[PDB]
RNA sequence: UGGCGUUCAGCCACCCGAGAUUGAGCAAUAACAGGUCUGUGAUGCCCUUAGAUGUCCGGGGCUGCACGCGCGCUACACUGACUGGCUCAGCGUGUGCCUACCCUACGCCGGCAGGCGCGGGUAACCCGUUGAACCCCAUUCGUGAUGGGGAUCGGGGAUUGCAAUUAUUCCCCAUGAACGAGGAAUUCCCAGUAAGUGCGGGUCAUAAGCUUGCGUUGAUUAAGUCCCUGCCCUUUGUACACA
RNA sequence: CGGAAGGGCACCACCAGGAGUGGAGCCUGCGGCUUAAUUUGACUCAACACGGGAAACCUCACCCGGCCCGGACACGGACAGGAUUGACAGAUUGAUAGCUCUUUCUCGAUUCCGUGGGUGGUGGUGCAUGGCCGUUCUUAGUUGGUGGAGCGAUUUGUCUGG
């Protein structure tokens, strides 16, 4: 589900995939994206929205 | 669909305190799964969101059986115009 | 003092590298350590259909799935063991620390 | 009202209780290991779960 | 679409202009006269007035019937 | 190592050696007017659009029956029918996400069905060290549509879900037919193979005559070919032509 | 494509044998019969204990009788002096679904009435299709670069023999 939602959502902003290394108390996910400028929007606003999506 | 006024104001306050909001698509479900403190149905929240989605104030993202909303700049003005709030304060998604 | 660290993994060589690194780190930090107790693996066979409609010849899938289990027995205080487990983690091997 | 006839038939058993979480169809449901997923989407996203056809 | 059997009617609420004026009865002095019975329930007290029927009294939302 | 073969590619017999062929997956080019809108919030077009081809409740139907076939199960017995004694497996499975739904161990109540509280397990621990079926040994029967067969039918007793009759399912008694080794025609396979005979998983409020794996015992024939039914190339007249 | 033949392949071919169907009974499915409905689909290899579709109420795609809007949004009328919505006795109905009737209290701008438009649909079209599956076929066949033949489709390479 975490792959499919970001594949459906980030498809217009140059999405390739995600990489995850599990650590205690820190879920460190790396969106390996082509266009790094398009995925942030405005100082990482869409990233802070996606953190709230994962949190909710 | 008829909606309670205080619950409508609570839903718009929950939308203003964080513009992004999730929902689970389920017909046979009495109350909302996330917002479980205030006893409100999920169908009223879905209709109140698609009423803004149809006239163009929110962006929709669709999962397998889940709905996701993304607040737009017109919704930024609409929420503060409905809640009569000063324009200086911003939601949490505008904060670093 | 009796510590039973269980290591669970799907991959074989990464789990072997992690447990060998833990054994070689225990030899450098000079503590009593047992060998790798190799518990048997588990298998999960799934047989499904290929065609969405019920026409043609009857197909049968063969989906396999494996999982392993290792354990390292230790006789050491927990302050030494936490310093070992904090270093060199990977998302392949899952660690379960039990002190009894 | 209609809400009395809405919650009248119980949904405490079988396919009335559980269904697919992708297509919402009452066909090809696996109750084993808590999947509740149809076989077509299972064959589609079978590699992303971890299953693979080796033998 | 048009069926053979005619449809069953819905209870359209007949609007009454100045229906609140029939509640109180005014006097020449500064007082009031309440004809309808006050509801003694906990959900609604002196605010909601019960219906003035011929044989028993009944309140709106709490569904509480008082017969003589 | 010994024989056949241009003595090349290679092939066969033999000694020694756990084996002188374990099985499966991936599977080139090209195509079907093959299926799937009844898996899909994959989708084009038309229709419906409120008295709705949308949504919800109580039933019925999906099972139904002069007839013909498809996939399966068990008998037609003496190699067998009944009662005890004796002796073995590996796949598995299992304490919850809304959600109630899990494996059962042990002492009792009762002919069975079923019921009462009770301890262990997030699993090489608990069920479990899986006393499974066939098997072998010791009693009863003897050619009788038979003690084989339970097709057919009646009465009572229990569990499951809110709710079972046209029988959800289980238990006890009674009823004892067709069937005397099978016509034309036809399906599968060639060593732990067919076959006899069981046990787990899925379907599961109730759930195996379905399907797949896991076990035990264990044969006859064969080391050749296109005569028969198909598929694949060839030489060539070309009544075979977005073929 | 051969009614002309050869070669090697397969127990969805034979040979020598082994086990089954059809012989008896039963569970189940299809076509017809048929009903208010018996939901629809597929016909030699390549459908018929199938769609994982083993259906007492969901499953239902079908009918019998009754209710809900779950008709977004925009434009003009209604309207807070209440636009709208829920109702117990009791009649009808299947339910104590006010769905209706005898009668009025109640929630309050969410709603109601017409015009445009939108979505909803296991409703139809696989002779429009994506994706996926079966067949040839798990057969040993197939494709490029440089040369030799011409005016070119064509064929040598891509194979006379084992
Ligand atoms: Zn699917
Ligand atoms: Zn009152």
């Amino acid at each position: 589900e975490l792959n499919e939602f970001l594949t459906r959502e980030l498809a217009e902003d140059g999405y390739s995939g995600v990489e995850v290394r599990v650590t205690p108390t820190r879920t460190e996910i790396i969106i390996l994206a082509t266009r790094t400028q398009n995925v942030l929007g405005e100082k990482g606003r869409r990233i802070r929205e996606l953190t709230a999506v994962v949190q909710k | 669909m008829l909606m309670p006024k205080k619950n409508r104001i609570a839903i718009y306050e929950l939308l203003f305190k964080e513009g992004v909001m999730v929902a689970k698509k389920d017909v046979h479900m009495p109350k909302h799964p996330e917002l479980a403190d205030k006893n409100v149905p999920n169908l009223h929240v879905m209709k109140a969101m698609q009423s803004l989605k149809s006239r163009g104030y929110v962006k929709e993202q669709f999962a397998w059986r889940h709905f996701y909303w993304y607040l737009t700049n017109e919704g930024i003005q609409y929420l503060r115009d409905y809640l009569h709030l000063p324009p200086e304060i911003v939601p949490a998604t505008l904060r670093r | 003092h009796r510590i039973r660290i269980t290591l669970t993994s799907r991959n074989v060589k990464s789990l072997e590298k992690v447990c060998a690194d833990l054994i070689r780190g225990a030899k450098e930090k000079n503590l009593k350590v047992k060998g790798p107790v190799r518990m048997p693996t588990k298998t999960l066979r799934i047989t499904t259909r290929k065609t969405p409609c019920g026409e043609g010849s009857k197909t049968w899938d063969r989906f396999q799935m494996r999982i392993h289990k290792r354990l390292i027995d230790l006789h050491s205080p927990s302050e030494i063991v936490k310093q070992i487990t904090s270093i060199s983690i990977e998302p392949g091997v899952e660690v379960e620390v039990t002190i009894a | 009202g209609h809400q009395q006839l809405y919650w009248s038939h119980p949904r405490k058993f079988g396919q009335g209780s559980r269904s697919c979480r992708v297509c919402s169809n009452r066909h090809g449901l696996i109750r084993k290991y808590g999947l509740n997923m149809c076989r077509q989407c299972f064959r589609q996203y079978a590699k992303d779960i971890g299953f693979i056809k080796l033998d | 679409k048009s069926y053979t059997t005619p449809k069953k009617n819905k209870h359209k609420r007949k609007k009454v202009k100045l229906a609140v004026l029939k509640y109180y009865k005014v006097d020449e002095n500064g007082k009031i006269s309440r004809l309808r019975r006050e509801c003694p329930s906990d959900e609604c007290g002196a605010g909601v007035f019960m219906a003035s029927h011929f044989d028993r009294h009944y309140c709106g939302k709490c569904c509480l019937t008082y017969c003589f």
